């Protein structure tokens, strides 16, 4: 089957460069273009390059023009997209995606996408603090804890709950970005009240952009 | 550059009702228009190419037309794994454009939120700032009213509000809205609470507690 992966996001300092990497599997780039396109958090795709490997011929959105060069090396089945003079505004998911050929120009094959943040901000991995269950929760009835993960940058976090094992009734929410420049978000779960004091509930924290892993008990206040 | 103007910008419909997406190509496109499907997270899926052939793997209830330069997909019966933002897409000239997008979420009975408030951790105040946390958990519709007091003064600008992906197996929404003060404010002030709006509850539902209680 025909798979599109790309490599090479990252955290980069505006002014700065980079270089992905889009390796694809299970058919052969000189028989098609091969296309980046891009995301802005919460904004809609934008198409950003396109290269035809067999002769090289390429083509750019008016945004990327002179900064940006598309490439391929079909020896190694591989395209690449290297990022010039970066700035903010390229802050994106850029996805990888390739045209059918023979006559199809949709785009039918996507990678799963690399995220690349520009900005000149220290990575910081997050305080994890627990949402402990009320003590007015009901008798026999539904209980709701969780994890404040606070004060990290940046995307993405996970969180999970007792490695795995809990995960009906867990919301996760979306992170937002706090007046300081830092991300912060809230993980919940409801449980069965009679459970609390005796069942244990552990967040399973995970920043792998500054190398932070946190397990965080919840549990009521004493 | 052709642009391709597409509408509406969000739409909510009940399970099995008809959607209908449309696209208006500036110019001339023949029918080199496609159609992809974006789930939270995940990269773009095509759907339709050629305007009106579906592509592999995708259900039968999605179909694409073309008329002049009016493109529409239609989902002829909506089910919950539909919720996603779909693009058209035009490739009739470079540089290839997309449609602004159409956000679609499924449309249920009411429900009303359970409510929870969280004081701050000892841990956190110990670092000088406190986050006070309110959770309306499995709702619907989506639009909440949240309002946060504190010694039944009105905050204002010291809230984020934070709302998750409708649900697969439900299709309801959870929402956070959390306060933040500093260690000093939070420690003169005595009664937190979270009012609570929504058209699930007959009146507002409010849940408080009071500090170091
Ligand atoms: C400072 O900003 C005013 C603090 C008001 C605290 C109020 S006064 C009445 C309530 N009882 C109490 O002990 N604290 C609350």
């Amino acid at each position: 089957e025909v798979q599109l992966v790309e490599s090479g996001g990252g955290l980069v300092q505006p002014g700065g460069s980079l270089r992905l990497s889009c390796a694809a599997s299970g058919f052969n780039i000189k028989d098609t273009y091969i296309h980046w396109v891009r995301q802005a958090p919460g904004k809609g795709l934008e198409w950003v390059a396109r290269i035809y490997p067999t002769n090289g011929y390429t083509r750019y959105a008016d945004s990327v023009k002179g900064r940006f060069t598309i490439s391929a090396d079909t020896s190694k089945n591989t395209a690449y997209l290297q990022m010039n003079s970066l700035r903010a505004e390229d802050t994106a998911v850029y996805y990888c995606s390739r045209w059918g050929g023979d006559g199809f120009y949709a785009m039918d094959y996507w990678g799963q996408g690399t995220l690349v943040t520009v900005s000149s901000a220290s990575t910081k991995g997050p305080s994890v603090f627990p949402l402990a269950p009320s003590s007015k929760s009901t008798s026999g009835g539904t209980a709701a804890l969780g994890c404040l993960v606070k004060d990290y940058f940046p995307e993405p976090v996970t969180v999970s709950w007792n490695s795995g094992a809990l995960t009906s009734g867990v919301h996760t929410f979306p992170a937002v970005l706090q007046s300081s420049g830092l991300y912060s978000l809230s993980s919940v779960v409801t449980v069965p009240s009679s459970s609390l004091g005796t069942q244990t509930y552990i967040c399973n924290v995970n920043h792998k952009p500054s190398n932070t892993k946190v397990d965080k008990k919840v549990e009521p206040k004493s | 550059d052709i642009q391709m103007t597409q509408s509406p910008s969000s739409l909510s419909a009940s399970v099995g009702d008809r959607v209908t997406i449309t696209c208006r190509a500036s110019q001339d496109v023949n029918t080199a228009v496609a159609w992809y499907q974006q789930k939270p997270g995940k990269a773009p899926k095509l759907l339709i190419y050629s305007a009106s052939f579906l592509y592999s793997g995708v259900p039968s209830r999605f179909s694409g037309s073309r008329s002049g330069t009016d493109f529409t997909l239609t989902i002829s019966s909506l089910q919950p794994e539909d919720f996603a933002t779909y693009y058209c897409q035009q490739h009739y000239t470079t540089p290839p454009t997309f449609g602004q997008g159409t956000k679609v979420e499924i449309k249920r009975t009411v429900a009303a939120p359970s409510v929870f408030i969280f004081p701050p951790s000892d841990e956190q105040l110990k670092s000088g700032t406190a986050s006070v946390v309110c959770l309306l958990n499995n709702f619907y519709p989506r639009e909440a009213k949240v309002q946060w007091k504190v010694d039944n003064a009105l905050q204002s600008g010291n809230s984020q509000e934070s709302v998750t992906e409708q649900d697969s197996k439900d299709s309801t929404y959870s929402l956070s809205s959390t306060l933040t003060l500093s260690k000093a404010a939070y420690e003169k002030h005595k009664v937190y609470a979270c009012e609570v709006t929504h058209q699930g509850l007959s009146s507002p539902v409010t849940k408080s507690f009071n500090r170091g209680e």
